[PDB]
């Protein structure tokens, strides 16, 4: 079914020398490679962008068409050949941020030679003496901080490998990827504009047979999922949903991307959740907000006091009790209006209790309830 | 040697540390794991079993009451969303996540539970490949870490320590190749309670799912559709994706329909019970068993407005059969060794006790020793309106309402006792008799709030409840409203 291999090509774990909309950054990537496997000198990149945008995939991407264990060839520019050692390393999947020295030597020495054990910089730096190009990609180099100590503690790591990446007398190539005179290189990753992830759309598919979209659609899907820092990510979602959406019913036409941008939008509108409330619940709502307008910290228990105050000041609609309030504010947090949350005094008695609070724009609920316009004080 | 101190209950788990990346001397040396005798999952139950001396006498509401248990009508949209996005995701062998997220009891649980049987009824047919499914509950972990420690031990059949388990997974899912792997199902459910500060595992678990040899499936399962935004990164907000299933409380025809799929069978069918014992049995008098439409209606309305909570709804029929059969078994006599109906009335009273506040009649059955106590705190409240009282003024509050009061009978009679015990030889004491009892229980009660203070007369007193029913409780009292 090209149904089913459309759907496999637009997921997240998905893969395809450079990736489209990227080959400018890729020369720029591939540069510093040409400079440093040339030459012999150890030098260190970084890498930033909003999530999506490439920065994995491309690197994944040259790791895998153009290059003791993992050793492989790589071509200059004159391109000879060169004896290249190249890994991967993700830092979160680490236990603790001190081992990544002893993972990179787990990463690069042959398991029936003798397995050292490694602290720090010294021991790496005494052990690539003798040697070959290492290349060192790190994903995700920010957590590398330790987000507990202080700013001279948590920048011990990252501080480490990039002197241990930049002295001589060792061929240590270190390319680190975050999300947004011996300092790294920096190639900003940009996100993508409609263009661009159409290109790369089109580029994906174009194994496929045949486009089961009108190329109109993929146009409007990246065009809403660009906006400003856009991820890619996103837009294969989108196309993926507009699939699952098109055969739960049964080529994708226009309307199917906007099925599923009312689909999964929550379309949170005020004024028609105010208007599946009863008289008696807009009344409630009324006195909570006044409460909370008046007293900008207020308890269940406060506002219920309020409400029954403010209703036998009118003399209308008879009161109700407590436990029938909590069940008309748990109706209100039901229906998307009212947020009930548990939280300490700041009074003497500090103590936990049960606060109040809205997330309601005020505009429309006092057009919804002058619309009303019968009980008006409590507005 | 002479220690500093002991640790003396120390339990250790036999868990191994070396991860999986040095099980084997190269990505080529890994086995098909399939074809493994430990992966993939290739004794507690009778201890508590004993023998039956005696027999149950089972009631004709007993079936209504067991039926009405928590142990799919309204959940169609929903199933065919997550079957057919895990159903693609098998059958080509990738790895994705789907978000579910929604109140309690709307049946998130139950309706991934139900794909993830007919997924495993399809792979039984050979029409997708197998898989294993994995249920790791956040709740049910003692450490947020450990359910790196049980996914692996699903997969794998090992046991290590939890960072050489997240190695081992991380290893597992990126490196190993697809044709020597097996597809993951893994349901991760109330994954708020696995969210920690550092967010790595949420990080980690959302991670794994884009790799492309990972052949992994999570399915989790949240309380609020908001929880990347609210509480997780930009990273993990955009593993997760865009796409999000909401499973919105129940309309009340649905817990209609929830409620008479449950009485398909019982409902307006007739029983067999035998007069002697009370003992009914399905098909001695022939009992034809109804539960009114009308009294579902009402408590689905209600359920549905409250929460469309459907445990509340089985639970609201359940309490109401409940009272039926003790209202039954107390008319007849029966014990536990021509039509029954449960009725609207019970269904009321089932949905009132949940709606009925004790705190007022608690208030209106203490002594005349606390209720002074809450009068005077009121009292102290109209006078000054801070809302927090120093309980010297409270004393001398007391105080000066029994001196002003003095002409009245009651106070009259009470103030001997108050201030002496009705004893000659007792002084004439600062506080009344039973001030430091009325105050803890008052305390221990939660109707008030003390703040933690040495000094007894500047220590302050809150009203925790709310004061309109503090004032109802106290006008129903026949002297302190006439005073
Ligand atoms: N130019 C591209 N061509 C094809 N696929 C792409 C391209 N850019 C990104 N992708 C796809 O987008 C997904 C995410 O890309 P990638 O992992 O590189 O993002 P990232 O920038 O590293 O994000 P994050 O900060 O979230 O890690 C993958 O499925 C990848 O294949
Ligand atoms: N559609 C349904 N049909 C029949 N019974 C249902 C249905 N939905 C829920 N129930 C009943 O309610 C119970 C609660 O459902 P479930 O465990 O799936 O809830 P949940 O959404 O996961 O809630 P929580 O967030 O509290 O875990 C089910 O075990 C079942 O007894
Ligand atoms: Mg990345
Ligand atoms: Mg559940």
């Amino acid at each position: 079914s090209i149904f089913l291999r459309t759907k496999a090509l637009l997921q997240k774990s998905s893969e395809l020398g450079a990736l489209p909309a990227r080959t400018a950054e890729y020369e720029q990537v591939m540069n510093f490679l040409a400079k440093a496997i040339s030459e012999h000198r150890s030098d260190s990149l970084y890498i930033t962008g909003p999530p999506g945008t490439g920065k994995t995939a491309q690197l994944d991407m040259i790791i895998r068409q153009k290059f003791l264990q993992n050793l492989s060839w790589f071509e200059l520019p004159d391109g000879r050949l060169e004896s290249v050692a190249v890994t991967s390393i993700n830092c979160i999947s680490l236990g603790e941020p001190s081992s990544i020295f002893q993972k990179i030597f787990d990463s690069f020495q042959d398991l029936n030679g003798p397995t050292l054990q490694i602290k720090n910089m010294q021991h790496l730096q005494k052990f690539l003496e003798p040697y070959t190009t290492f290349v060192v990609v790190l994903d995700e180099m920010d957590r590398l901080l330790h987000a507990n100590t202080s700013e001279t503690q948590s920048v011990r790591t990252i501080l480490e490998l990039f002197l241990l990446a930049k002295l001589p007398t060792v061929s240590f190539v270190l390319i680190g990827m975050a999300n947004s005179g011996l300092l790294p290189q920096t190639i900003v990753f940009q996100p993508y504009t409609a263009e661009q992830m159409y290109e790369i759309v089109i580029q994906k598919m174009s194994s496929l047979p045949t486009i089961i979209f009108q190329p109109m659609a993929i146009k409007f899907a990246a065009k809403k999922c660009a906006g400003n820092t856009g991820d890619l990510r996103k837009l294969f979602d989108v196309l993926r949903g507009s699939i699952e959406i098109y055969e739960l019913e049964k080529k994708i036409g226009l309307n199917y991307i906007a099925k599923v941008f009312s689909k999964f939008v929550n379309n949170n509108s005020t004024r028609t959740r105010i208007a599946k409330l009863n008289i008696q619940q807009k009344l409630i709502l009324c006195t909570i907000i006044q409460s909370l307008k008046l007293n900008s910290d207020a308890t269940i228990d406060e506002s219920f006091d309020h409400y029954i105050k403010a209703i036998t000041k009118t003399d209308t609609l008879a009161p109700l009790q407590r436990n029938e309030f909590l069940e008309i504010c748990t109706i209100l947090e039901t229906c998307g209006l009212v947020s009930i949350k548990k939280t300490k005094c700041k009074g003497k008695t500090k103590r936990f209790v049960d606060k109040i609070d809205v997330d309601l724009d005020m505009r429309e609920f006092y057009d919804e309830m002058t619309k009303i316009s019968i009980l008006k004080p409590f507005l | 040697v002479i220690r500093k101190f002991t640790k003396k209950n120390v339990a250790r788990a036999k868990k191994k540390y070396t991860p999986f990346s040095k099980r084997f001397k190269s990505i080529a040396a890994i086995p098909d794991l399939t074809s493994l005798p430990e992966f993939y999952g290739n004794r507690f139950e009778n201890k508590l079993k004993t023998t039956q001396k005696h027999q149950i006498v089972e009631t004709i509401f007993s079936k209504v009451k067991k039926q009405l248990n928590s142990s799919l009508p309204a959940r169609e949209n929903e199933f065919a969303s997550i079957y057919l996005s895990a159903y693609s995701a098998i059958e080509s062998d990738s790895a994705t996540t789907i978000y579910v997220a929604g109140t309690p009891g709307v049946g998130k649980t139950l309706t991934v539970r139900e794909v993830v049987k007919e997924l495993l009824s399809s792979s039984a047919q050979r029409e997708i490949p197998d898989f294993l499914y994995v249920e790791i509950n956040g709740l049910k972990m003692v450490k947020p870490t450990d359910c790196y420690e049980t996914l692996w031990n699903k997969v794998s059949g090992e046991r290590l320590t939890w960072a050489a388990s997240m190695e081992s997974l991380e290893f597992y899912f990126k490196r190993v190749p697809k044709n020597k792997k097996k597809t993951i199902v893994v349901l991760l459910d109330e994954l708020d309670a696995m969210v920690t500060k550092s967010q790595d595992i949420m990080y980690n678990f959302f991670n794994w799912t884009t790799y492309e040899n990972a052949k992994l499936i999570v399915i989790a399962v949240a309380n609020t559709m908001d929880l990347p935004e609210r509480q997780l990164g930009n990273k993990i907000t955009s593993r997760i994706g865009f796409t999000r299933i909401m499973f919105t409380g129940y309309t009340h025809e649905e817990l209609k329909n929830i409620i008479d799929l449950r009485l398909k069978g019982l409902n307006d069918s007739f029983f067999y019970v035998d007069t002697k014992t009370g003992n009914a049995i399905l098909i001695v008098r022939k009992v034809r068993l109804r539960m009114s439409a009308d009294a579902i209606e009402i408590a689905s309305r209600k359920v549905a407005s409250v929460s469309g909570d459907a445990r509340r709804a089985l639970k609201v029929c359940k309490r109401a059969a409940e009272i039926a059969e003790k209202h039954y078994m107390a008319k007849h006599g029966y014990g536990y060794d021509g039509v029954q109906t449960v009725h609207i009335t019970h269904v009321m009273k089932a949905l009132n006790e949940t709606l009925n506040s004790h705190v007022i009649t608690f208030m209106t059955r203490l002594s005349f020793t606390a209720k002074l106590f809450i009068y005077a705190l009121l009292n102290l409240m109209k006078k000054n309106g801070s809302q927090e009282q120093e309980l010297g003024d409270i004393v001398d509050e007391i105080k000066l309402l029994i001196e002003v009061n003095g002409s009245n009978k009651f106070v009259m009679e009470i103030a001997k006792t108050l201030f002496q015990q009705g004893s000659d030889n007792i002084s004439e004491q600062l506080r009344i008799i039973s001030w430091d009892f009325v105050l803890n229980q008052l305390l221990d009660a939660g109707i008030l709030f003390k703040q933690t203070m040495k000094n007894d007369r500047i220590c302050c007193v809150k009203l925790n409840i709310s004061v309109e029913e503090a004032k109802r409780a106290m006008n129903e009292d026949e002297t302190l409203r006439n005073l």
